[PDB]
């Protein structure tokens, strides 16, 4: 029923507290209502794949048991902007998800995104 | 405070404690 | 609530938790003054964001866990850098 997801925009983490029957369109509003960025230039990007605006959060696979309290689904948050090329930058479809080499060699947590350092 | 004893109450960890290295991001693995 | 970590991430807590997180006694006393600029754009010296991730889901699971997800069994002793988190003393 419930759905924690995290919305992340490169150096920014909005942590987002919505629900099955929430669409991919509201979650952009609710950013929108945050970083005061329009939701037309908003791309929200959930395991390196285009989420649809029209389709709920329950058809875009945020299962509560991918989208745990304990850790929530990170979706990658591309803001569309004229010669500004940091939108590539926070693109899955373009670029890979930022990960730091030396939190590389690590093991899994207890739930995704979590992970293990040795 | 908070996490010092919220940390117990998340994971016992009965490990050695050492000044975290430069390298990564986490304790050092001897004694002091 | 907006985290800043030494890598200069921000983190966005939505303050349905937060509220339920600032009934737990935080570190957020102390300091001399934490005035509402500071409950505002908090940031944090000499510690990563990684570590500040798992402490934000951490929390974000305690608010959840000591409210109506007290069904299930605490936390997942599994990963072991709960400690790491501990070395900072002041937190």
């Amino acid at each position: 029923m419930d759905v924690f997801l995290m919305i992340r925009r490169h150096k920014t983490t909005i942590f987002t507290d919505a629900k099955e029957s929430s669409t991919v369109f509201e979650l952009k509003r609710i950013v929108e209502g945050i970083l005061k960025r329009p939701p037309d230039e908003q791309r929200l990007y959930k395991d390196d794949q285009l989420l649809d605006d029209g389709k709920t959060l329950g058809e875009c696979g945020f299962t509560s048991q991918t989208a745990r309290p304990q850790a929530p689904a990170t979706v990658g948050l591309a803001f569309r902007a004229d010669d500004t090329f940091e939108a590539l930058c926070i693109e899955p479809f373009s670029s890979p998800p930022e990960l730091p080499d030396v939190m590389k060699p690590q093991d899994s947590g207890s739930s995704a995104n979590e992970q293990a350092v040795q | 405070g908070s996490l010092q004893y919220l940390a117990l109450a998340a994971l016992i960890k009965p490990k050695q404690i050492k000044p975290p290295l430069p390298s990564v991001r986490k304790l050092t693995e001897d004694r002091w | 609530v907006k985290l800043i970590s030494s890598d200069g991430h921000e983190f966005i807590v939505k303050r349905e938790h937060a509220l339920t997180s600032g009934t737990i006694k935080a570190m957020l006393s102390g300091p001399g003054q934490f005035a509402e600029n500071e409950t505002n754009e908090v940031n944090f010296r000499e510690i990563p964001s990684h570590v500040l991730s798992k402490v934000c889901m951490y929390f974000t699971y305690k608010v959840r866990y000591t409210n109506s997800s007290t069904e299930i069994p605490e936390f997942p002793i599994a990963p072991e850098i709960a400690l790491e988190l501990l070395m900072a003393a002041n937190f």
